[PDB]
């Protein structure tokens, strides 16, 4: 484990929960 | 002017059903992009350590062997204050804090048993090179509820008992504990 | 009514609006599954480690024996969780995480064996200096589908057989496992 | 004089001024002793390791053995500088600092002994492969108050006795120490 | 007014030749301050690792031994897909990637060879203290082009062959590979 | 109007002596919050190291063994450039520089001394299992002023002397040095 | 012409301009050679390690054996590349970089030899309990300028002789090297 | 020893010498 | 190797290539 591998996994599930919050914002205004 | 409505009714009714197809086929990429995600969030939380517990001290402190040595560490709430038996395999997180009860690593060196010691918690074993070592014994050798199995002049000792000197029991020299019993068959 | 035409030219632009940005959220998520998978793939990429596995778990976890110690490890989606045969060289990326599966380390200490056990999963092995140890045997010695031998005075069989009390087994003393059969001729 | 009343109403508000902020510097310092002590306590808190000590230093420092090497090492206020017997499992927190004092590693290699020495603190022990080493003995073998023994053909007493040239001692070949007596059977 | 020019012509012609001297003697401290510089830029790039090769895999992946263990890692572009021989010395960088082909570290434990194995890749050897071990053989023992050397009633084996059972070959017990042949003279 | 003064004189004289009490009882928490403080500033400065000295080089460089290996390092002002004897126990800081002179760790392996060497610095010893080794000797074995003690036809050898072939001396195989003498009594 | 005087008063201030800043670029570069050299010097400064070398490379690189493994390693400008004899104690700073050269490990495992080899660079040594190994010989045993024996039945010389099949050699089992001869008394 | 244990000991004797300098500033103006 | 030894070698060949670029700027305007 590295200080570079730990900072690439916090940035992948962080552009993630940003897509999940735009994701459930596209499924509720399309109804 | 009838054509006019038709043309719409027919775009609607044919964008509608493209809508619904894209819906579902876009959901089906969420159940896949979700269960695929959380399997990478588990591959992020650190792995676990195993080791052998020497004894209980009287707080929530315990003596364990682990990576080559003997160290004392804390018990998370979730595990049994003192109802973890003497010298079983246990488990450790990252920062060496205890979390689970286990069994009896039944694999290692085999020794013969010379005598139990003075205070029935320790024993003298000879190993493979004629050499004399001192090991403690882990619970399932001293708990009261254990028979004498009558004599040996009627034979079949395949089942549990009290540790009669002349026995083979299994030990982890480095650690310091014994682990259980073994038939010698001629 | 000239109100019906205007009511539809609306629902039409209504659907065409949601439709233009659905056909795109797919194109985004469809990328991220192609990015996540791309990352799981990028684990197995070297530099990479090795070491045997003592047991299987239910929650996609395992008992390996890398670098001299017992360790419970998080394994990869690339992985067939219960087609993991007991005691099989497995592989690890840096922060230990299991990627491929391999075979059976086929080199090291040669011991001869004295008998199997009640457990039938474990055996008494005598190494060289008359040291008697206890290993488990990896499946390929108690997969049921093994022939029952016939004697060895109508010459050299040494063809996949059932485990006989006199053979020579190849072991990793330091982990706890046997690995395979072997001929000796005198 | 109406000047005496005004001269005092001053010294009164003079004292009441220093008094209001004395009753407070205490309350601050009184906290910091409750914080410092709180920190020294927080040392002994696990995760925590062990290892034996070789000798006493005067300036509140000590000669320990932990992970293979000899190490002079700072010990805690919590701690009793003089009551540290020679060769006694002592405990350590991460950055090596002594916290508790313990008993006596009571497990390991058994050697038999040949004679003490001029030093009476050091003895010649023969282990298993006729390998004669030199350990120190922890005090509980040369405290004064040890009975001289009387012979052993009126049976196995093995009470706390004076070191006899044929006994078995338990040793840590690595540290340099003995630790206690032990009965052999005839 | 002639003196006047002279005085200049003479400063010029005498600052000119101080110019040129300083030129060259200032260059000569660049060829020294340059070749001295780059020899410190090489003392900056990290140093080189040596491993031992185990098997080839199909990708650009290979099994090698290094600090203690057994690990798979990648190959640089500049080296040869499959034309690096089963078990030779090889070389590594910082983050453990391969670069160079070596030979056959012929220095380590000596054993006798009992019988070859089933599949002409592995062998049973006895060490020094009678211990039976299993090593694989590096190429220059199974390369097809090897003489059977006739009998041994006419003697002088200083030259290569196929490894008759009862040979001295040279092994790195830890690794698992037999590196070459050796005589037993008169 | 007399009451008036009294009332003040009596508040003054009774806040005054509350003043003084708070004074002293607030000092007494400084002698405690100070001597308690600096004992935690010492528990901050790093720990010491022990290693054995080989030879002296001519600068202020010296050859010492320490954490397993052999290393050369500098000598702080406060110690004697050369007048620290052949291989005594010595002491180390953090970034491995020497501070103190020591004794002669007199504990470890025991060999017999076959012959001294050519250049009166080194010797051949048999160890425990017949193995021949070569150690250098630390001063108190060659320093000029040592008796030959006559012979042994009249006996009592408890006292120092010159190294006879056949003696017992105490050695740290790993390191390379022999630390002193020992009797075999009849 | 009053144009010739003005044409020169120019070339004079032209040269005086370049000359004033040449006499200075020297003074700068002259400093940086006194800084770079100052840095190379600052390598050999302790703390510093040791350990044998196995072979020479052409481009100011080397095959050392420090801390257990084999390592090609960048070496210093301070150093004479090809003046390095094979099997010499050499010296290293933190990030391994060779700075000094030394002698020959003159201590450790002692062992008898059986014969030289084809290579006459390599020999068969028998260690203590019959463990026949293969080590390289450091130059000092096959330099040209060594006399050929004359027998040893008209008494002990141990004056630098050429290598004979019965003598004793001091070896570092680990690296793979011999180091020197030694007298054995009969 | 850690980079977090080292930064907690420079902050304890730093709120310390700040109390010792207010400390000898309260004992000299009270006289 | 340290985080302090690595930052002293990038600053030595950096006041270097700054002197080498002023160096070949003094040898070409002096001709």
């Amino acid at each position: 484990s590295t200080a570079a591998g730990q900072e690439r996994r916090e940035k992948l599930t962080e552009e993630t929960d940003d897509l999940l919050d735009e994701i459930d914002d596209v499924l509720e205004e399309n109804a | 002017s009838a054509r006019d409505i038709h043309q719409l009714e027919a775009r609607i009714d044919s964008l509608a059903a493209r809508n619904s197809k894209l819906m579902e086929t876009l959901k089906e990429a969420r159940q896949q992009l979700l269960a695929l995600r959380e399997e990478v969030d588990r591959l992020g939380q650190p792995p676990s350590g195993y080791g052998v517990l020497l004894a209980t001290h009287d707080d929530d402190t315990v003596d364990v062997f682990t990576s080559g040595r003997k160290m004392r560490l804390t018990c998370s709430p979730n595990i049994d204050a003192a109802s973890l038996k003497k010298g079983q395999t246990v488990r450790l997180n990252e920062a060496l804090t205890v979390v689970e009860a286990g069994t009896f690593e039944a694999v290692g060196e085999i020794s013969t048993l010379r005598e139990i010691l003075a205070d029935g918690h320790r024993a003298l074993v000879v190993g493979h090179a004629d050499e004399e070592r001192v090991v403690w014994l882990a619970d399932p050798l001293i708990a009261e509820d254990l028979p004498d199995g009558l004599p040996e002049a009627l034979n079949d000792d395949t089942r549990p008992r009290k540790l009669r000197p002349g026995d083979s029991l299994l030990v982890d020299t480095k650690a310091g504990y014994a682990f259980e019993r073994i038939p010698l068959v001629p």
